[PDB]
């Protein structure tokens, strides 16, 4: 089967959403961090 | 096997930065049909068809966040 | 009331009137049971 | 005891219906053959 | 029929009636069966495919229990 | 070490042979010989009766009635009144007989008759069933 | 408390009434297999009874499971 | 009326071939497939199917009834056909044995 | 907790359990055609086998009640069958409907010995060669094991199949506390899921056996 | 209360009795397989005494039953 | 109190020493299955020693169902 | 009192040792039957055989009653 | 405390249902052995009921390792 | 005292152990009731074998009335 | 403590499960020495058939040894 | 003490799986009579697998009186 290239907008919608993605991420993942580590130690 | 990445190659590779343009072009197109409405001219067959490529690149933000908290399972934390 | 009779009631009136006889005196025996069970609880 | 022990036959007999009954359904091309090899003659006196 | 039709006024010209949905669904059954399992040298995936709608429709009612053994908190 | 012996009134399928393992249709149920089998001796009923050569061949018959003997000496002896191979019987006449026997059954009414028309029944369902 | 307590050993003690029918199976098709070795034409006929034979000793372990849970949860 | 000689072409027996061909003009032939592990780790990552006991059942009981199919799938399919062709060879004898019976009429 | 798999499920506050027990017969297509499809062929191959199995015994009264046996067969397997899925509600698991099963078609076979073959009926509450001294104490016996026979048919349906499928959740979820600590034992454990699955296949099966020969030799007790 | 638990240890204990039914049942049906592929004619006279024998069994087997409701329920 | 307590766990135990009769009574009929279709014309002759023989098997289960009840009411 | 209430409980154990005499006795007058459809001829000898094995298999059977009374009552 | 205690005595108790399967598999394939030396000619055909009855026997034996771990770990 | 009442409950359970020797008495002695009515004229090597079964079987019987006691007295 | 103490009953009750594989394994090598008197040329095919059944009795046996020591150390 | 008391059960409830190996010597020791009635001349070979399988019978049961002494004293 020949492949068929993809439209540029998805393809630029692929990878912009990625990298978003993984900015958001990160994002909250440094956000819940400290309030999980202090409500693990307010748990206790 | 190896036919993924013969295929990857074509329709997985980040854009290069000369199709960015046709890019924003259709992004005018359809911010274009929304501006006069004229989405109702499209016939519900190809509206699922685009949104279901809009829940494809929903699901490749998802795929970013789920690699951008370097856990799988909701975050480790 | 139409193909109702004709598709539910005709096949099954052999069967809901003479075979089965004795399974209604049975499944009211079943109701009786249970409702004296859903009774007491 | 087999059933027809309890009627009175004998294995003489269970043998004489079994092999009979085993050479009729035998294919005509060997079923007269295999009768007259197998047949009786003697009488009693 | 819907994948032609582009009118909101479609969903109301259609029989929301008893015996209007019934016919809606006998012929959505027949449709599928006809296609993948009334066929000669029919294949098992007619049936494969009824199994694992049926898997999601199990799962479905089966959530308001498995949201309670939730691994994660967030 | 087995030395078989397989005869019927006319014909000597085997005699003193050197089989592995034979398979007969006793009166008290089929079992397998072997060689330093245990000692016994049986009457047969009609079934198949399956030689099993030592190079891994097995032969088929179908006997009708007769006599098993394994010996202390391993030696067998099995003589069948009337002793056929497989393919000289046709399931048609098997299938028909024991209908008409199957009737002459429900009809009969004397006891010892009716025990003669049961025998020739299993002969037949013995036909039939070991035929195909 | 001491009925909670209590409800672990009966529940536990009448669960050992399953170990005869652990033994009655083995019993039902072991003799099928000694049954079916010297009529094998009957295999049909023998295996119906093996069933039937299985079904009654199992309903006799599972009366046991039923006190079994009767006391652990329905009390 | 005559019965159709194929079904619905699907692929791994859950999605049929209409669904990638449908997708494939837009996002190529990985489309679907990078929809589907697209949709899959959003939902085992959102807490959208939660892993548990059940899925190892799953796991299993989808194990067997793969090996299931890919061993007694062909024998089930001939027997299937071969009861059909039995059934059709001997209802046309039957058409035969009018024809000559009255034939000799 | 532990059962949660046996409350009866609800979809949006729907009694979602009223299409799961309507579905199984939607696994047996019909046709008025001679020759058919692969799936109608098996199947009405099956059924055949089925009726020929069970019926056989039975004389011109039993046989009559040949639809309801093969289609209890066909619903029983089918339920267990489907039962088997993930995270399916199994309804033979739940002793309402089983004993919904097993108390009409019980006290549908004593009724119809106890209206004809009365004599005969109260007759078989003694077998014939019973000796003198042993009469009286062996007709309470039956009586109570009669009586017991619909609560045996039942409870040896659900406590079988939610025994059953219970044993595969637990061993399931030890093979996920056993995920993350050492491997080859996570295989151990799965190869026994693997070969439990295979017996709760058998056991499906042979339950829907069971159930519909137990009730067929009621039948014929009766008939 | 001390009667309300040994009431669950009484009624518990007593439904392993029902495992001598479970076990006796398997031997009568596996008889009658044994019994039956010696001389299938008498299926129907060998039956009436797998049934007998059944029952008579499965006597024993609910007298303990009884004692585990006699002990649960009516004491 | 904990004598009417254990009142209950000891008759409980006892009625276990039915379990050796449910087996012992299905060994006498299965054994008779066995024995009949091998010399079925001593029908009458067999069946008298099946009976002796499940009398003095239910013999020793009721010796246990004697302690059961001994326990439970007459102390 | 511990002591009276444990009596119960011992005493009620050690009559689960019947249960062994009750399944004993069953295969002693089980092999009556089949060694007696055998060679009905030696039916006095075989008799004599099953008497000799039905005492000595109670004999274990009666030395738990023997416990099951020695604590009972004489202790 | 007394529930933690109970529930290693009922997880304990509930494990001697686990002797019935180990009785019914030697039953089984000692039935094997006795089968296969009369008609060795089945051989295949007779392993197939000895896997059906080692399964259908040692079910009844993991349903007692059901309760035992059902009352150790989850309650 | 609580030790001067459990030794009744282990002196009772132990005693269960002498209902192994019950059965395995009963069918020695039901084995040799097949055995001689098969070949008679080994009637006195066949008892040979009686014997020495019983008393490995009662052997073990007697090892569960040594714990029993053991535990009854000696401690 | 009272579960230092309910660990010593738990794990006594748990080795009972092994009397199963003491009966089976005698089952199984029982049958043995009586279908290698029927066809002793199958010597070495019936011995494979018995190490496999008492490999898959034993098996069973084992497992309440496990939870005997599962029960007795590990908790 | 609860410990030396809970001793005393434990090791009586252990001893109860010396019953499996008092049933299991038994059918050994049963089927070589069987066994050698009908092939006498393999007296010696039968004989030898006898022993091979009262070893392994017994060994299971020796395992029980392990734990029913590894409680009562090495605890």
């Amino acid at each position: 089967v020949p492949p068929v290239q993809v439209s540029p907008l998805i393809k630029l919608g692929r990878y912009s959403a990625l990298f978003l993605g993984v900015a958001y991420g990160a994002t909250r993942y440094n956000y819940l961090k400290p309030r999980a580590e202090e409500e693990r130690r307010i748990a206790a | 096997l190896a036919t993924f990445w013969y295929y990857a190659k074509v329709e997985l590779v980040p854009p290069t930065p000369a199709e960015i343009p046709r890019a924003i072009q259709s992004l005018k197109k359809i911010v274009n049909s929304a501006q006069t409405g004229s989405f109702k001219q499209l016939t519900v067959k190809e509206a699922v068809l685009n949104g279901l490529v809009a829940t494809e690149v929903l699901m490749w933000f998802y795929v970013g966040e789920i690699i951008g908290k370097r856990g799988i399972i909701g975050y480790d934390v | 009331l139409q193909s109702i009779i004709k598709n539910i009631w005709i096949p099954m009136k052999p069967y809901y009137t003479k075979v089965y006889q004795e399974i209604w005196i049975g499944m009211g025996l079943m109701g009786f049971i249970v409702y004296k069970i859903r009774a007491a609880d | 005891v087999a059933y027809w022990r309890q009627a009175g036959l004998s294995y003489i007999r269970y043998s004489q219906i079994c092999a009979k009954a085993v050479r009729d359904a035998l294919k005509t091309e060997f079923k007269a053959n295999a009768e007259k090899t197998s047949g009786s003659n003697v009488k009693i006196v | 029929e819907v994948k032609l039709g582009e009118l909101p006024s479609w969903i109301l010209m259609r029989d929301f009636s008893p015996s209007g949905i019934f016919g809606a669904f006998q012929r959505g059954y027949y449709r599928y069966y006809n296609k993948y399992i009334n066929v000669k040298k029919g294949s098992i995936s007619g049936i494969t495919m009824v199994l694992a709608c049926y898997v999601l429709f199990s799962y479905s009612f089966s959530y308001k229990h498995l949201k309670h053994e939730r691994l994660r908190k967030y | 070490q087995m030395s078989f012996t397989f005869a019927s009134p006319t014909q000597v399928f085997f005699n003193g042979a050197n089989v592995r393992q034979v398979d007969v249709p006793t009166l008290t149920g089929a079992f397998g010989i072997l060689a330093a089998h245990v000692p016994t001796l049986q009457v047969l009923r009609p079934g198949l009766v399956v030689v099993h050569a030592e190079d891994g061949t097995t032969s088929k018959y179908f006997v009708s009635s007769g006599s098993i003997a394994v010996n202390a000496d391993s030696s067998v002896q099995l003589l069948a009144e009337e002793a056929v191979t497989l393919d000289m019987l046709d399931l048609g006449a098997a299938k028909a007989n024991l209908e008409k026997a199957q009737a002459e059954l429900v009809g009969t009414a004397d006891e010892a008759t009716r025990a003669e028309i049961q025998i020739r029944i299993e002969a037949n369902e013995a036909l039939v069933k070991a035929l195909e | 408390d001491i009925d909670t307590a209590a409800k672990f050993i009966g529940a536990g003690a009448a669960t050992v009434g399953v170990a005869g029918s652990g033994a009655g199976i083995g019993t039902v098709f072991g003799s099928l297999i000694i049954g079916y070795a010297r009529n094998p034409s009957l295999k049909q006929q023998l295996f119906s009874y093996a069933i039937l034979g299985f079904a009654l000793s199992e309903a006799m372990g599972l009366f046991c499971l039923m006190v079994a849970f009767l006391i652990l949860f329905a009390m | 009326p005559p019965l159709p000689e194929y079904g619905g072409k699907v692929r791994y027996g859950l999605i049929p071939e209409e669904f990638f061909q449908f997708l494939y003009p837009k996002t190529g032939v990985t489309g679907p497939y990078v929809l589907g592990t697209g949709l899959i780790l959003y939902a085992l990552s959102k807490e959208i199917y939660v892993i548990s006991a059940e899925t190892f059942t799953a796991l299993s009981v989808l194990g067997v009834m793969v090996y299931g199919i890919k061993k007694y799938g062909p024998f089930v399919a001939d027997f299937a056909d071969k009861l059909n062709e039995q059934k059709l060879a001997q209802l046309e004898e039957a058409k035969q044995a009018s024809i000559q019976h009255i034939q000799n009429a | 907790n532990l059962f949660a798999s046996f409350i009866a499920p609800t979809i949006l506050g729907l009694p979602a359990a009223v299409l799961i027990i309507l579905f199984p017969p939607l696994l047996i297509p019909t046709s008025k055609y001679l020759i058919n499809n692969r799936l109608i062929t098996t199947q009405q191959w099956l059924i055949k086998l089925t009726s020929k199995q069970m019926m056989t015994m039975h004389n011109t009264k039993g046989r009559t009640w040949s639809l309801m046996l093969v289609s209890l067969i066909i619903f029983i397997a089918t339920t267990n069958l489907l039962g088997l899925l993930p995270h399916s509600f199994t309804p033979t698991t739940q002793l309402s409907m089983n004993l919904a099963m097993a108390i009409p078609l019980w006290a549908g076979t004593v009724i119809m010995g106890f209206r004809s073959k009365i004599k005969n009926a109260l007759a078989h509450f003694l077998p014939q060669g019973t000796p003198t001294p042993l009469i009286p104490m062996l007709v309470i016996i039956e009586t109570i094991s009669l009586l017991i026979q619909p609560m045996a048919l039942a409870v040896r349906l659900t406590a079988n199949i939610t025994a059953g499928h219970l044993l595969m959740h637990l061993i399931g979820s030890a093979t996920l506390a056993m995920s993350t600590i050492n491997l080859p034992s996570t295989l151990i454990i799965f190869t026994i899921l693997i070969l439990l699955t295979i017996l709760e296949i058998a056991v499906a099966l042979i339950q829907a056996y069971v159930f519909t020969l137990l009730v067929s030799l009621y039948l014929h007790d009766n008939t």
